């Protein structure tokens, strides 16, 4: 993941799928590498069940 | 899994 | 603030300064927007007096 | 102000 340092000195973690900061969009964490992606960027449409583990293209 | 949003 | 919904269905509120969920580190709440930050993410080293109000870069 | 810790 790219991290942006903005004008306020805050750190923004960027989706590796689109690599764009203007998110809002909900994100999902990879349960192997812990990169975080926007749901639409990895084809997720609804909140997935809590019991489940999601894994990101690389892993 | 783990999700997050504003 | 980003909110993580973890394995257990619990909600973790994230410091917008670092956007790292793994704290330990104490937090301080903005008395305007009520975003919370880690002390070191906003340059706070000691507990402020209680009569005092703190405000965060944005406010 | 208002502060917190675990
Ligand atoms: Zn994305
Ligand atoms: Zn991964
Ligand atoms: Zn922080
Ligand atoms: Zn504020």
């Amino acid at each position: 993941m790219y991290v942006i340092r903005d004008e306020w000195g805050n750190q923004i973690w960027i989706c590796p799928g689109c690599n764009k900061p203007d998110d809002g969009s909900p994100m999902i964490g990879c349960d192997d590498c812990d990169d975080w992606y926007h749901w639409p960027c990895v084809g997720i449409m609804t909140a997935p069940p809590e019991e489940m583990q999601w894994f990101c293209p690389k892993c | 899994a783990r999700t997050a949003q504003t």
